[PDB]
């Protein structure tokens, strides 16, 4: 029951998911083979972590997950690496051709000859579920396939599912690590299209990651590796809720209905931490406060963006590891009087917390030290429209001579189908905005 | 035989409802197989009120327990007298109701209703005449609030002439699990207000008061909570399970002298930290139980007037020395009591205390004070719903703007109510 179905689009869809799926082994003790040793009831059951994993009459713990992607080489990776084993062949699907970063080719000249078997195959897992609760959806801005594709299956997954809730995980895109002039194009074109079916939207800024990697991790120059590990430990945080049990758990969807006032406003800031080596852990524990403190760190953030010039309509704290409630409220009570965190004047101002016992866990080889305990936080603040704003002004330098242009409109698309997405986005802005603004 | 049916639905209402089990079952010598073993027949007296008996000489409750996840229910057949309820009067769905009053009472309570109802009928067919009904639920939820509302609707329609009781939970910014609590306790008070005869208004930033300042418990729990609520429970339900004068209506006719001014205000004594083991005299009874801080509701009496007054004694004590205390509370604040109701003020005498204490009282007030709570609750729902702040929760499940303005104005209409009759 309350099965949840992860579609992982693109590369960065993709490789995320690896990332992901490998942390969600280690954290329930699944072998790369997919048994679980643990897990007492064979073919079945309903434990939390079978909200993400299926199970097989021969024991296998099967992700509820379907990677898509429009060239082969990326899932190819999947199909021959360590975790091969753990996915059926029909979860990955390629095609022979990419959407060369183009929105239109992977929303339709590219996109539309695959849709309807990724529908297929969605369709097979969401007839495994006795509770399908929703999906959650993993791709990038910038690429075609993550842009253009992510919001035809979005459209479809409406159709087919009806408002069945629909998250994403979105990376938002850094010219550290941008492999396309066109990616600010991309960004506005699949945020217009998906505003109206997504419930809600975690965005990844990439340079956010990227500053984070060298700043506390001492990694000169990170890989898409390095800024993985440490996003699947942020999708880690915020799932946990779904896949483990405990008294003081508190349910995401519980979050969610204080995190979305109004339907469009529904992008959540996502503050991690802590964030550290293991040469710097090293007899330093980091304690609730410690890391409660750090939260309101802005160079923690996941988008970069200043708190302090917006307002706050939400607080929410998930923590894991060694945390109680008296540790908690006493990091809170500190918070509140060393930092204004203002809120708007139709909201109220307690902070929503939960707690997952189990402790958080690293994959070896890997960059972050080994904590007893970590927090996202989850705030739905104003400020993150400056991620808008940046995005909406690469878009109108281009826009403007109508750069790049002739490649969207040769594959079928409108000068219109942008001067309209670009137009929600303005209007997006400006409800931003509104919302900030004192009751009369 | 004045049988009682007793329903809990959500997660408050079910986690209350077992730990009141709890407290009821062990003052009757009932184990948690439902096996008696007590050493007083006045156990056993007034035993049916609350339990059915079974072959082999077992008492079951009369219970029907109803959510719409399965959670919290599996935790109390997994709880310490889990095994003691009809494992048939389990009545649960999968969905969950979000925190969502519409999703209670209009689309997923909906669905479930029904076979709620069918166990009711049960139960109250089994019964040799049956009292009424007593709910426990919070009001800041979406299936204690939205779904129980619903259910004491249907209540009414298949028995129009049965007392309705409930027990309701008021939400509080300070013990808050979502922010939609006032537009989910605003939908309710309203049904309140025109299907029940007596609600309890248990405030939780009162319950929290009491542990984190008076108790001293550093960091209070929702089963600490739990604990006061189980304890007033007992309290305010003892002149219904022992020999006493007597029945719902009675109460209600002697309680409410306007039938939409059924909202009382309970309190109990003592409340003590752990010199637990300090006798505690009649005076100190008596006054702890009128002192502000150790009533439930959070408000303040000397804001506004005693209608009616209910105290409950319970113990081995002097009588004699009770009404003397009780006369010097009265004849010492009468600027408190409304004068038009002569005698208002009415009291009982228990000789079995509560587990652990040697004698206590608890406290039922019909106060004009308590239009504070539904003061507080009509500001937080309207700085929301002035911006129509979370409304798309609610309009998702079918409902308009105009039943929010509808139920805005029922509960202003009810505060104006209690301002008159305080004047
Ligand atoms: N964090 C992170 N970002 C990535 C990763 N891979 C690609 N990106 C970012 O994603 C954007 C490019 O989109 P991709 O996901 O590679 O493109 P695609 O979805 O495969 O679409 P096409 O290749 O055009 O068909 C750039 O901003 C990259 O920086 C990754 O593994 N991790
Ligand atoms: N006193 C008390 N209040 C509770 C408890 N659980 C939840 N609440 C309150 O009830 C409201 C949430 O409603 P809840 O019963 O959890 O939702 P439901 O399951 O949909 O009916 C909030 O105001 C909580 O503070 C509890 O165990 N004790
Ligand atoms: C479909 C639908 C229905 C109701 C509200 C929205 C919505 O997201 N906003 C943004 C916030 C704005 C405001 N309050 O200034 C009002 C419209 C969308
Ligand atoms: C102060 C108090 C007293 C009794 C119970 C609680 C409690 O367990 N929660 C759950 C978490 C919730 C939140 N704000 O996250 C606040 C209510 C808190
Ligand atoms: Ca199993
Ligand atoms: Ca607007
Ligand atoms: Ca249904
Ligand atoms: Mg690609
Ligand atoms: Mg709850």
């Amino acid at each position: 029951m309350r099965e949840c179905i992860s579609i992982h689009v693109g590369q960065a869809g993709v490789q995320i998911g690896n990332a992901c799926w490998e942390l969600y082994c280690l954290e329930h003790g699944i072998q790369p083979d997919g048994q679980m040793p643990s897990d007492k009831t064979i073919g079945g059951g309903d434990d939390s972590f079978n909200t993400f994993f299926s199970e097989t009459g021969a024991g296998k713990h099967v992700p509820r997950a379907v990677f898509v992607d429009l060239e082969p080489t990326v899932i190819d990776e999947v199909r021959t690496g360590t975790y091969r084993q753990l996915f059926h062949p029909e979860q990955l699907i390629t095609g022979k051709e990419d959407a060369a970063n183009n929105y239109a080719r992977g929303h339709y000249t590219i996109g539309k000859e695959i849709i309807d078997l990724v529908l297929d195959r969605i369709r097979k897992l969401a007839d495994q579920c006795t509770g399908l609760q929703g999906f959650l959806v993993f791709h990038s801005f910038g690429g075609g396939t993550g842009s253009g594709f992510t919001s035809l299956l979005m459209e479809r997954l409406s159709v087919d599912y009806g408002k069945k809730s629909k998250l994403e995980f979105s990376i938002y895109p850094a010219p550290q690590v941008s492999t396309a002039v066109v990616e600010p194009y991309n960004s506005i074109l699949t945020t217009h299209t998906t505003l109206e079916h997504s419930d809600c939207a975690f965005m990844v800024d990439n340079e956010a990651i990227y500053d984070i990697c060298r700043r506390n991790l001492d990694i000169e120059r990170p890989t898409y590796t390095n800024l993985n590990r440490l996003i699947s430990q942020i999708v880690s945080s915020i799932t946990a809720s779904l896949r483990f049990d405990g008294a003081l758990n508190v349910d995401l969807t519980e979050f969610q209905t204080n995190l979305v006032p109004y339907p469009r406003i529904h992008f959540p800031l996502a503050t991690y931490a802590p964030v550290i080596s293991a040469e710097k852990a090293y007899h330093e524990q980091l304690s609730v406060a410690e890391i409660t403190n750090a939260c309101f760190e802005p160079a923690n953030q996941m988008v970069k963006c200043d708190p302090r010039h917006g307002k706050y309509m939400a607080c929410c704290l998930l923590y894991r590891g060694d945390v109680v409630p008296k540790d908690v409220n006493a990091a809170i009570a500190t918070i509140k009087t060393k930092r204004s965190i203002q809120f708007v004047d139709w909201c109220p101002t307690g902070f929503k917390v939960g707690i997952n016992y189990q402790p958080p866990t690293v994959v070896p080889g890997g960059d972050l030290a080994k904590v007893q305990r970590a927090v996202c936080m989850l705030s739905n603040t104003t400020a993150i429209a400056e991620a808008w704003a940046r995005l909406d002004h690469k878009f109108d330098l281009m826009y403007a001579k109508r750069a790049f242009v002739h490649w969207y409109v040769g594959e079928g698309m409108e000068e219109g189908e942008f001067s309209e997405a670009r137009e929600d986005m303005a209007a997006l802005e400006k409800d931003y905005e509104e919302v900030g603004v004192d009751s009369v | 035989m004045r049988e009682i049916v007793h329903i809990q639905a959500g997660q408050c209402g079910n986690q209350i409802g077992a730990k009141f089990w709890e407290v009821i079952s062990d003052e009757h010598g009932i184990d948690p197989t439902g096996s008696y073993h007590g050493d007083s027949d006045l156990q056993l007296e007034r035993i049916n009120v609350y339990y059915n008996e079974a072959t082999g000489n077992k008492y079951v409750p009369r219970a029907i327990l109803v959510d719409l996840e399965p959670g919290t229910m599996d935790s109390v057949r997994s709880g310490p007298f889990g095994q003691i309820f009809r494992p048939d009067n389990f009545v649960f769905g999968q969905s969950g109701a979000g925190n969502n009053w519409a999703k209670g009472h209009y689309t997923e309570g909906a669905e479930l209703v029904d076979s709620v109802l069918d166990v009711v009928r049960k139960e109250s067919e089994s019964c040799d005449c049956l009292q009424g009904f007593q709910l426990t639920h919070s009001l800041g939820g979406g299936t204690g609030s939205g779904m129980g509302t619903l259910l004491i609707s249907k209540i009414r329609e298949e028995y129009p002439d049965r007392i309705m009781n409930t027990f309701s939970v008021m939400p509080s910014p300070k013990v808050s699990d979502t922010v939609v609590e006032p537009y989910n306790a605003t939908l309710s008070v309203h049904q309140l207000v025109e299907n029940t005869d007596e609600t309890y208004c248990i405030d939780n930033e009162a319950l929290y008061d009491i542990c984190f300042r008076t108790l001293k418990l550093t960091t209070p729990t929702y089963g600490d909570l739990n604990h006061l609520v189980s304890a007033t429970m007992s309290g305010v339900t003892t002149c219904l399970r022992f020999p006493g004068q007597a029945d719902l209506r009675k109460l209600a006719v002697n309680m409410v002298p306007f039938p939409r001014l059924h909202f009382f205000m309970p309190g109990f004594a003592p409340l003590t930290s752990r010199q637990q083991y300090r006798a505690l005299t009649v005076p100190e009874l008596t006054q702890q139980m009128f002192d502000s801080k150790n009533m439930m509701a959070a408000c303040d009496p000397r804001h506004g007037r005693y209608l009616t007054v209910a105290a409950i004694f319970r113990g081995r004590m002097s009588m004699k020395e009770v009404d003397e205390q009780m006369l010097n509370v009265q004849n010492k604040n009468s600027s408190y009591f409304v004068e038009w109701i002569p005698n208002n003020v009415k009291t009982a005498v228990c000789d079995i205390p509560p587990r652990g204490l040697k004698m206590s009282a608890t406290f039922i007030g019909n106060s004009t004070a308590i239009q504070e709570l539904f003061k507080r609750i009509s500001e937080q729902f309207t700085a929301m719903f002035r911006r129509k702040a979370f409304l798309h929760w609610y309009t998702g499940e079918g409902m308009d703007e105009m039943e929010f303005t509808e139920a805005e104005s029922n509960m202003n209409d009810l505060v104006s109510e209690y301002q008159q009759y305080q004047d």
